[PDB]
């Protein structure tokens, strides 16, 4: 009557199909978005490009926007570059949905839940162009604040109790002012110095003493932590490389 | 699994099969004995 | 079928029931044992509402609608044909539920990540279960459930907020509806920045958290942080849900009455209630 | 077990921001830095920015807000024990139908015309601000963008179906309770809001608005250990939490998104959660006397 | 037509046609029995 | 028709298939006890 | 248009055709089961 | 997929499938046995 | 590619043709038993 | 006029094409269908 | 793509659309025998 | 009036011009088909 | 872009539009034909 | 160990023999109390 | 079935042979308690 078009059909149906329509459009232009990584999609097995798809293939994968870096850097996404088929591990079965299994110590091999994507070999930058992630040693203007525990010299303990190590440093994000790394002397190896999460500790402020501890790696599990360079400014693949290895711990802490 | 070991267990399934699609059957003829589940033109009863 | 990083972490172990049984993938699905439960829960749930379907006079996917048994059987388990099949597919919804989280759960062991997701999944399914089991269970009777139907839960909702004359009144509803209010905001305002961080334009480099960081701090006056937007964001809507459940809860089990005159209380406190 | 819900151990240095061209006016605010905040966020409190278009708009709004608050206290004869009384239930109502789009009488609704005009007129400045703010910091409008939906549902329920209605009897007043009961008696006038398709639309977003951004909170979360939080970072150059990230939801769910554009589901999802309520309130009244009858003849009621 | 097995894996076929004839096997029983004339358990008479 | 066990694992395709069996007859079960003829429990008079 | 498979891999075209058109039969089985004539089950007169 | 087994499971997939629709072919003969499903130009009289 | 793209289209041709045939049989059918296309009076 | 091509991927511009005519037509269909008079499965009289 | 490939599908796409509209016409030519779509002063009927 | 096409990207502004009038015109359709005059499905008489 | 097809672009465009003006105009004249929409003093008709 | 596993199937069937039998005693009590198959004119 | 155990693990399936008979028996008693003639509780009468 009133708001009708033609006899059944009126304008809030009309309008409804053509937000159908957008919305169609709209998840199109979303999934194109989201296949920005890790496409297009390789066999299990033999990992040429194969996937049961349709005539959306064309509209699929869009083409490569280009993100600009402010050190004359680009990114590409999507950039078809792909991992090794070859990965240190075995099939449990050839049947292309089956795991794998690790053929060696997982934990040194960066396979599975230890497995750290192939970065680039640069710190994270401040608005200056100085890396991000630094100690607190270089950063003489940065301070831990106070009414909080100051983790250093503290012991690091695993779940099991055993002192894996003693906090020397304390590594912190520029850009976003909160610890990241704290600086672990091994109380096995004096020449080793390793850099432990801080997303992986507990602060423990509250027990008879103050300690560090971690749930993930045991103590011997520290003699094996990836390494860096320069001591003093860290990559961005050796910061995954470290944050993948402690990762590692919970799936398998204790053998495989 | 290789060619053997599954005719191997082919057999044994083919054995379940036969045993499980027995007792179905003898199942639906129970039931049937008791109601019937497919009407007449003028329905049931 | 893979990923261009997928052939790396599709390790076994972390499963916490099955060994090494389901622990396969299915095309993108992991499956294990709890993949397994919950198609079988799924299968069961969605069959019987498809009959409950057939058992109706619609077949209208909006009118469609399995309802609980009426109030006149109490707590008790209805006959399938009036009240059961509504129990049934609960219980086949509580399963295939609890089923997604722990299969989350071994997902998370496996890819060795937080087990944040499942446990904010849980929030859902405890909604829903207040909804359905804990309500329900309180008031005394299975009939106090809503109807498993596109427009009828729609209908069971406007029916049950005007049971206590305006629903609105509630107060625990109100802070729901807040924090709803919230976490949609909060959600605008974190995809928004994120967006206008990665792209800022024709030249314009992409921005680092000092930028993000500043946006807030010129626009608002502060600026939470890069990780504890995420921290907020999902304390806002698990607090949402909880204040909803909780304004659910104290609407029949607790309160039966108009929840507009609640409000009486603050009307005649002491310093002035003028009479 | 930690979990990153809260920082336990914080870090405070000297206060900083990017650099913006300075303007007519200077960065304002005299930064501070606060606990709370610092253990579920950043600790750092301002600068504000405070421009022209931020002056206008604060002006505006204030001018407002005042009217608004004086309207209120004077409905209670200025008592400011009754005040805290009737403070919910206490509001400014929109003039009547019979003044239609015209100026009322201040006492018939020329207060709330007033009022809502310069509330209008902040909001909308308030959208500039944000655009400009986002432009001087070399950074995308996608903010303002999000806000303008929420400003065409602002303007819809108060300005713009008045407009179609050629009426502002129906609008919603400056109340806390008045405007609950506003809704409550424009969903009963226009029969059961929830047969409205696209109310259904805006509720489905909504719910799916908090359901995403307790995904992506969790997701992020879960993947903090690996320095998921840093999304930026991650979608110039993908680190392996961006790679856990996508599998966990890929495992689980068959698709996965990408750390740049669950951000554009996220945007989505939320301006269109007000996109369709705009329009489902510029429907009502307009075209659609009664949802529940065109529900009925659309096959989403039984018919009575 | 043996050439069809050189585009689709033989295994996800046989899995993904097992599922759909299984579904279409449910409808199209559910349809029936929602349907008076072909209810064989409610059993109505079609006179 | 031996050959079908290359194609699928008989250690995990056997408990799958267990499970689809125990859903469809438990299923038909509740579809029977919904019905008014073959409800055993209610036992109603087919007269 | 034999050519059109130069554009079009055929695994691409077979799995949206297929698709497709299974929708668009179920697409009109429906409307033509919502149909007071067309609908062969309830089986109403045509005069 | 290797070529070498295709000509078998082709041949499998073959039988099977004419299995399969013979068995459809008889029930649906059966039903319409039973109720056909095409009504004449009276309904179902 | 050309190597396989003639006899696949022999191939799609022949199975669409396998489909339209039947379709049209099909429709045939559903012809003879309810017509689909209402005349100046309506349905009789 | 041979020169879109250049501007436009073959494939991109087909399966696009054929999505907007699709729709369209489906659209079409969808409004006569609504329509008392050229609703061909109801077929009201023209009368 | 080069201009040679251009041409050709140019080609191809002239006469797919050619016939094309030229069966859409002759289905419109159909409809319009059955119904026409344009009304007059009074109406249709 | 030929250097428009150097400020503004061909495929870019052909996309956007093609989608706007074919919006245009579908908003256009349907406000004449909203009117009694010009809906040519119903066909009202015009006196 | 280079003003080599600046040109090659805008003779084709500058066609194509007067193409589609040449037909909508034309569908426009057969509508004024059918029904004008122009109202006079007392209204349509 | 493989002899576990005898061992194992052992125990297990005579707990399978041991719980069907005790199964089926119970629904011929409950059979003997009240039968579930109800006759032509229902149970009364 | 000699040893089937050396391909399942002993204790997993105990495990979910006690759940799923426990959930079986649950519902297979509640099912009854749902009834008016065994519901044992109830004791209604047989005649
Ligand atoms: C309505 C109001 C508003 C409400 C808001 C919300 C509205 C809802 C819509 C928005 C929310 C959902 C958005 C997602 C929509 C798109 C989802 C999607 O594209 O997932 C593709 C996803 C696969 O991702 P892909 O990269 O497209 O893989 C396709 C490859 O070409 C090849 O893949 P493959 O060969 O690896 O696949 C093998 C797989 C078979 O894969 C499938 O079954 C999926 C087929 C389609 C892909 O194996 C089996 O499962 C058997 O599969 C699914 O759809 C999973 C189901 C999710 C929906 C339930
Ligand atoms: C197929 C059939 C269905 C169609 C489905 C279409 C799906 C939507 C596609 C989409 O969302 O693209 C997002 C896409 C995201 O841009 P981006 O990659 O973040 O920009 C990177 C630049 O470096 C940085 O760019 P920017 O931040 O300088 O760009 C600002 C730009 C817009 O860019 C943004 O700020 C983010 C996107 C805002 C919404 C834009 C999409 C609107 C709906 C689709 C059209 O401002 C505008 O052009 C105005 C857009 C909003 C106008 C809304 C007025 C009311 C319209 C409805 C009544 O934004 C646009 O496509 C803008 C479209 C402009 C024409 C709008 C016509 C209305
Ligand atoms: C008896 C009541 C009846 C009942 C049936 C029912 C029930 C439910 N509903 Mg509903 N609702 C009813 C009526 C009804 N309902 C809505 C709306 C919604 C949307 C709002 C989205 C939002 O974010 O709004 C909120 C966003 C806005 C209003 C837009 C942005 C606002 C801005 C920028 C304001 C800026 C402010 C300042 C700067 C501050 C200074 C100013 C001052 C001091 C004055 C959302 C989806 C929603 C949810 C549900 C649910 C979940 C339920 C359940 C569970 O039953 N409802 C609005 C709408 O869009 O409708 C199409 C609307 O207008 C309207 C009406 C009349
Ligand atoms: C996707 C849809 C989503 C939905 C669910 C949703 C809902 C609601 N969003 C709501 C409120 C606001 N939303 C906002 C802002 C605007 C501020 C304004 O207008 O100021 C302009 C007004 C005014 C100036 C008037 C008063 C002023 C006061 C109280 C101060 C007076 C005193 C003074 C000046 C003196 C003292 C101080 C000195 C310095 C001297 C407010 C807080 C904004 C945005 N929403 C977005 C989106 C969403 N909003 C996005 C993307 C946003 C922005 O960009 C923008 C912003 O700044 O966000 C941080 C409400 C009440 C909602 C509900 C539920 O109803
Ligand atoms: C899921 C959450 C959905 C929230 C909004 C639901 C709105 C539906 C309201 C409605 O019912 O809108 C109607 C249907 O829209 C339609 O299906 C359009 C098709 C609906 C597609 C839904 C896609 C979900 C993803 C209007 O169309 P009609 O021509 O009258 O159809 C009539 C028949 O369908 C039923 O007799
Ligand atoms: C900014 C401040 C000014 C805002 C108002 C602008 C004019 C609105 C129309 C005035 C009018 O004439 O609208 C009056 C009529 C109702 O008239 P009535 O029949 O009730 O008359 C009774 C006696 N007066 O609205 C309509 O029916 C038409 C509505 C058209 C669309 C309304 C939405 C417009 C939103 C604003 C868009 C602005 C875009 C500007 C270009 C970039
Ligand atoms: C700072 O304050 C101190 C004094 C403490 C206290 C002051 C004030 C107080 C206590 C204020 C409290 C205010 C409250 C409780 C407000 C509640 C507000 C709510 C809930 C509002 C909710 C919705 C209202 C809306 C959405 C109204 C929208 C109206 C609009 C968009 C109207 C626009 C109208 C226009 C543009 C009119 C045009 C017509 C004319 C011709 C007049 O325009 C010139
Ligand atoms: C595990 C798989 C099991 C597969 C089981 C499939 C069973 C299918 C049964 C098909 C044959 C049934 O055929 C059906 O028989 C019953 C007999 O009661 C007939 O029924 C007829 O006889 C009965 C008994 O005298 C009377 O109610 C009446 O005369 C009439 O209804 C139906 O007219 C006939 O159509
Ligand atoms: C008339 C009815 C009531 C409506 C109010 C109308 C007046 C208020 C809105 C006017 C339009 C404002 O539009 C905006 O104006 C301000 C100046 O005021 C300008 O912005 C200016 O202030 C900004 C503040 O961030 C500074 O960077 C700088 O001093 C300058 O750019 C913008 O370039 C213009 O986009
Ligand atoms: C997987 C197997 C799928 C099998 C699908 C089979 C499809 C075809 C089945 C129906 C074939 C047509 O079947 C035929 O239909 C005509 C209607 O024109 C009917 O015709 C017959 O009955 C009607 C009344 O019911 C009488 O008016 C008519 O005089 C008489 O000849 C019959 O029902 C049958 O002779
Ligand atoms: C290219 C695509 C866009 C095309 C746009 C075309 C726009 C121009 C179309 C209308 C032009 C004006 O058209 C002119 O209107 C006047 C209005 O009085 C008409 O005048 C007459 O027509 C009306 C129609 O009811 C009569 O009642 C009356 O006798 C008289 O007023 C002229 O007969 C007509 O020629
Ligand atoms: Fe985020």
């Amino acid at each position: 009557n009133k708001g009708d078009i033609t006899g059944y059909m009126d304008v809030a149906q009309v309008v409804l199909y053509a937000f159908w329509i957008f919305f169609a459009g709209l998840i199109i232009y979303l999934r194109r978005e989201d296949r920005r990584e890790g496409y297009p999609l390789e066999d299990a097995i033999s990992g040429k490009i194969n996937s049961l798809q349709g005539l959306g293939s064309v509209f699929s994968i869009a083409r490569p926007k280009i993100f600009k870096l402010k050190t004359g850097a680009t990114y590409a996404a999507p950039n078809f570059k792909r991992d090794a088929v070859a990965i240190k591990a075995t099939r449990t079965a050839p049947t292309a949905g089956a795991p794998f299994e690790p053929t060696g110590n997982p934990m040194t091999d960066a396979v599975g839940p230890a497995a750290y994507a192939l970065r680039d070999e640069l710190p994270d930058l401040t608005l200056g162009g100085q890396p991000a992630i630094v100690p607190l040693r270089v950063a003489p203007t940065f301070s831990v604040a106070a009414e909080d525990t100051d983790p250093r010299g503290l012991p690091v303990v695993d779940r099991k109790g055993a002192v894996a190590g003693k906090v020397t440093d304390l590594w912190i994000d520029r850009a976003s002012i909160a610890i990241r790394y704290l600086e672990v002397e091994l109380a096995a190896t004096p020449g080793r110095k390793v850099l432990l999460p801080f997303a992986a500790t507990r602060i423990n402020a509250k027990t008879k003493s103050k300690t560090v501890t971690v749930q993930s790696i045991l103590a011997r599990h520290f003699a094996n932590v990836p390494t860096i360079a320069k001591t003093d400014s860290i990559t961005r693949r050796e910061e995954d490389k470290v944050m993948a290895y402690y990762s590692s711990g919970y799936l398998y802490s204790d053998r495989v | 699994i290789t060619e053997g070991e599954a005719k191997e267990f082919h057999k044994i399934f083919t054995s379940s099969i036969l045993v499980f699609f027995g007792v179905a059957a003898f199942a639906h003829l129970l039931v049937w004995i008791w109601r019937p589940w497919v009407p007449g033109p003028n329905g049931y009863s | 079928a893979l990923l261009s990083f997928e052939r790396k972490y599709r390790v076994r172990g972390g499963t916490l029931i099955g060994g090494d049984l389901f622990d396969f993938w299915v095309g993108p699905f992991y499956v294990g044992f709890f993949g397994v439960t919950t198609l079988l829960f799924t299968v069961l749930g969605t069959a019987l509402i498809v009959w409950g379907a057939a058992l109706g006079p619609s077949w209208t996917f909006w009118q469609i609608s399995i309802n609980p048994p009426d109030v006149s059987y109490g707590l008790a388990m209805a006959p399938m044909a009036k009240g059961g099949l509504w129990q049934i597919i609960t219980f086949s919804a509580i399963g295939a539920f609890v089923s997604w989280a722990l299969r989350e759960v071994e997902i998370c062991r496996k890819l060795g990540i937080g087990y944040h997701i499942p446990f904010a999944f849980g929030f859902a399914i405890l909604a829903y279960v207040s909804l359905v089991v804990i309500r329900p269970v309180m008031m005394g009777a299975w009939g106090y459930g809503f109807p498993y139907g596109f427009m009828t839960h729609l209908d069971w909702v406007s029916n049950t907020g005007y049971q206590y004359a305006n629903f609105h009144y509630n107060p625990a509803h109100m802070l729901g509806i807040t924090l709803f209010f919230t976490t949609c905001l909060a959600l605008a305002l974190h995809g928004s920045l994120i967006l206008s961080a990665a792209n800022p334009g024709k030249g314009e480099v992409v921005k680092g958290p000092e930028h993000e960081n500043t946006y807030f701090q010129d626009t608002i006056g502060y600026s939470v942080g890069t990780l504890g937007i995420h921290r907020v964001g999902l304390i806002l809507a698990l607090s949402a849900v909880v204040w909803s459940i909780i304004c659910m809860i104290l609407s029949g089990p607790i309160y039966t009455g108009s929840w507009p005159d609640w409000w009486l209380w603050w009307q005649k406190l002491p310093f002035w209630n003028h009479g | 077990e930690y979990q990153n819900i809260l920082t336990g151990v914080q870090v405070r240095t000297a206060p900083h921001s990017a650099p913006i061209a300075k303007g007519i006016f200077p960065r304002l605010g005299k930064p501070g830095f606060s606990y709370w905040l610092g253990k579920i966020g950043d600790a750092q409190i301002g600068p504000i920015y405070l421009g022209t278009t931020g002056v206008l708009s604060l002006v505006f709004g204030f001018f407002a807000i005042e009217i608004i608050g004086f309207n209120l206290l004077a409905s209670v004869n200025w008592s400011p024990m009754e005040f805290g009384r009737q403070f919910f239930w206490l509001g400014l109502e929109p003039p009547a139908a019979e003044y239609g789009l015209g100026f009322a009488p201040l006492a018939e609704g020329g207060w709330w015309q007033i009022a809502g005009f310069f509330l209008t007129t902040s909001i909308l400045l308030w959208w500039v601000r944000m655009y400009r703010r986002a432009r001087a910091l070399k950074m995308g409008t996608h903010t303002a963008w999000a806000f303008a939906s929420a400003i065409f549902l602002f303007l819809s329920l108060g300005f713009i179906r008045p407009l179609l209605m050629g009426n502002f009897s129906e609008s919603v007043p400056f109340g806390i309770f008045p405007h609950l009961e506003w809704t409550n008696s424009f969903s009963l006038n226009y029969g059961n809001f929830f047969y409205n398709p696209f109310h259904m639309l805006s509720i489905a977003f909504l719910y799916g608005s908090a359901l995403l951004f307790a995904m992506h909170g969790a997701t992020i979360l879960a993947v903090s250990r690996l320095g998921g939080d840093r999304e930026v970072e991650q979608i110039t150059d993908r680190g392996t939490a961006a790679e856990r990230a996508a599998l966990f939801w890929r495992w689980t769910m068959g698709f996965n998104a990408t750390m740049e554009s669950i951000h554009r589901w996220a945007w989505w999802f939320a301006v269109l959660c007000t996109f369709t309520g705009a329009i489902g309130i510029l429907l009502t009244g307009t075209v659609v006397d009664n949802w529940f009858e065109w529900g009925v003849k659309h096959g989403l009621a039984p018919a009575p | 037509m043996w050439r069809i097995w050189q585009l689709f894996d033989p295994r996800q076929a046989l899995v993904g046609l097992a599922t759909f004839l299984f579904v279409l096997a449910l409808l199209i029983h559910f349809i029936l029995l929602s349907t008076e004339r072909f209810n064989w358990l409610e059993g109505a008479s079609t006179k």
